[PDB]
This record gives C-alpha cells, sequence and structure tokens, in this order.
C-alpha cells in the first residue's frame, strides 16, 4: 500500500496473507469469507507471464495477522490448502478479466478478536455503495512504493467508469472497477506489488456491517498520477462465488 | 525475513 | 450470520479511526 497507514488492531479481521512455503514469503493479500473458505485474486495462483501457477501444497493461509514478517505466537492461524478454485473464464491473456480464485481450507479456523469473516454484497448494497465519489478501504502487506513492518490501510474513492477507461490503454470490463484519487484531489494511495488479491471493502450505512466488495487486482505502476488501481467486481462474479461453496462447501 | 513458521504448518 | 461485524469495534461499540471518512462519502 502506498501513502495509507498501519492498521488498528482488529480493523480487517477478514485479512489473510497468502504465504509461499519455499521460500518463505509474502506471496498475496487475501480475505476470509467463512470459517472454511478464503477469497483472492486468481492471478496470485496462475499467472503465466510470470511462470506463476501454484497448487494446494506450496502455500500457507496466515489469518489473524498484523506484522508482515513476524510469527504472532497466540494470534495469528496457519492454515493449510484442501483446493483451489479459479474462475473458469479468467483472462490472464489480456486484461485479467474475472480476476478471482476461492480457497477451501482443510480445517475450520476458530475466530477471534482477530480472525474474523468479511460479508459478501448482495445486488441491493452493490447498487448503493458502488458509486463514483463513495470511499472503500484497501488493506495489505505490500509494497510502500513503486515494505511495511505492518499491514497497511488506505481509504480510496470509486471513480467514474469513463475517467477508469479514459487513464489507461487496457480494455476494462464491467467485472473491473477502479478506485483513487485524481490528480486535482490533493491526497493520494494505492495498492501496490504484494496487496494482490487483498480486500476493497466498505461500510454499509443500512447495517452497519463490512463489506467485501473488490480484489485487488491490477494497476500501471502504483500510485501514479493520473493512473487507478482495478479491482474485480465481487457482486458481478457472485454468482460463481455461490457456485462453488453450495457444490464444494 | 520472515521468521520462521513452526516445523508443523 | 455475524459477518462484516468486528470483536474490537462494531461489537464493542468501538469505530476505528478513519471509518468516518467512508461513511462521509457515502453521499
Ligand atoms: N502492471 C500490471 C498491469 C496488468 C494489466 C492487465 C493485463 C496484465 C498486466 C499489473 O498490475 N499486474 C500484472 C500481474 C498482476 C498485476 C499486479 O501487479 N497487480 C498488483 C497491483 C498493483 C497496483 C495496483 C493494484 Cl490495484 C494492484
Ligand atoms: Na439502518
Ligand atoms: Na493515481
Amino acid at each position: 500500500i502506498v501513502e495509507g497507514s498501519d492498521a488498528e488492531i482488529g480493523m480487517s479481521p477478514w485479512q489473510v496473507m497468502l504465504f509461499r512455503k519455499s521460500p518463505q514469503e509474502l506471496l498475496c493479500g487475501a480475505s476470509l469469507i467463512s470459517d472454511r473458505w478464503v477469497l483472492t485474486a486468481a492471478h496470485c495462483l496462475l499467472y503465466p507471464p510470470w511462470d506463476k501457477n501454484f497448487t494446494e501444497n506450496d502455500l500457507l493461509v496466515r489469518i489473524g495477522k498484523h506484522s508482515r514478517t513476524r510469527y504472532e505466537r497466540n494470534i495469528e492461524k496457519i492454515s493449510m490448502l484442501e483446493k483451489i478454485y479459479i474462475h473458469p473464464r479468467y483472462n490472464w491473456r489480456e486484461n485479467l478479466d474475472r480476476d478471482i480464485a476461492l480457497m477451501k481450507l482443510k480445517k475450520p479456523v476458530a475466530f477471534s478478536d482477530y480472525i474474523h469473516p468479511v460479508c459478501l454484497p448482495d445486488r441491493e448494497t452493490a447498487a448503493s455503495l458502488l458509486q463514483a465519489g463513495y470511499k472503500g478501504r484497501v488493506t495489505g502487506w505490500g509494497n510502500l512504493k513503486e515494505q511495511p513492518s505492518v499491514l497497511q490501510v488506505v481509504n480510496l474513492p470509486i471513480v467514474e467508469r469513463p475517467v477508469c477507461k479514459d487513464s489507461t490503454r487496457i480494455r476494462i470490463t464491467d467485472n473491473m472497477f477502479c478506485a483513487g484519487y485524481k490528480p486535482d484531489e490533493g491526497k493520494r494511495g494505492d495498492a501496490c506489488e504484494g496487496d494482490s488479491g487483498g480486500p476493497f471493502v466498505m461500510k454499509s450505512p443500512f447495517n452497519n456491517r463490512w463489506y467485501q466488495m473488490g480484489i485487488v487486482s491490477w494497476g500501471e505502476g502504483c500510485d501514479r498520477d493520473g493512473k487507478y488501481g482495478f479491482y474485480t467486481h465481487v457482486f458481478r462474479l457472485k454468482k460463481w462465488i455461490q457456485k462453488v461453496i453450495d457444490q464444494f462447501g | 525475513d520472515f521468521e520462521e513458521i513452526p516445523e508443523e504448518y | 450470520a455475524d459477518c462484516g461485524l468486528r470483536p474490537l469495534f462494531e461489537k464493542k461499540s468501538l469505530e476505528d479511526k478513519t471509518e468516518r471518512e467512508l461513511l462521509e462519502s457515502y453521499i
């Protein structure tokens, strides 16, 4: 995260770290959506231009974390993957369309003050919250500019789709939205390398619950003036998520 | 740069 | 059931330092 701030303890108890087994290192961000399912970006798992193709056994899930590098004894929990499910129409070849994956845990994780699932939006929450100017929150342990001691947080406004489209040469789809400040806005901030797969969340003013509206997906550079970060539109791929869980739950 | 995790896991 | 309600914040009626920035943008 660029130009963010240190998270408060328990501020993002759905935050997950995707952790490589050898060599031991941060792969990606992710989020907890129930006691056995974790949501992330497909590109965290499969990205042939970079020779990335992980299988269950290559990785661990670390939940409840705050510090990036420390083993947080008595707080974090470390989980093994039973199964990875990647969107069957994920487009890694051109624009990262449908950049989404689910991970099923071998065993359920115990909830705690530091470990708790985020909600996924229904259609009316999506309709109400996904509006230009409305701010969400992105969290991660990624690069501080184009590494932090602890989890970082930044609040960013959703940007209007024509602006999103005009800021890039990439073909933008309905399954993405972009967020970030304009040069004329003063404020700045962005996701960056390492934050991939982490959640963009919003707090519903109707029922005061946090909802994950986006997944950190791509950006040309990090916190560049005139450029925006792009997020997978979780509500738009809801059917697929429901299908996977309802079948393999 | 990461603290090692328990052997288990 | 309980999704999206944080033990150290909503469950205790405590607010984090910047959530009100989000609320204020929901115009
Ligand atoms: N710079 C690339 C641009 C992407 C654009 C779509 C087509 C593949 C290349 C990119 O963002 N990639 C290439 C592979 C993964 C992803 C990434 O680094 N995402 C992390 C990231 C960085 C900054 C902002 C965000 Cl929102 C996410
Ligand atoms: Na209400
Ligand atoms: Na920017």
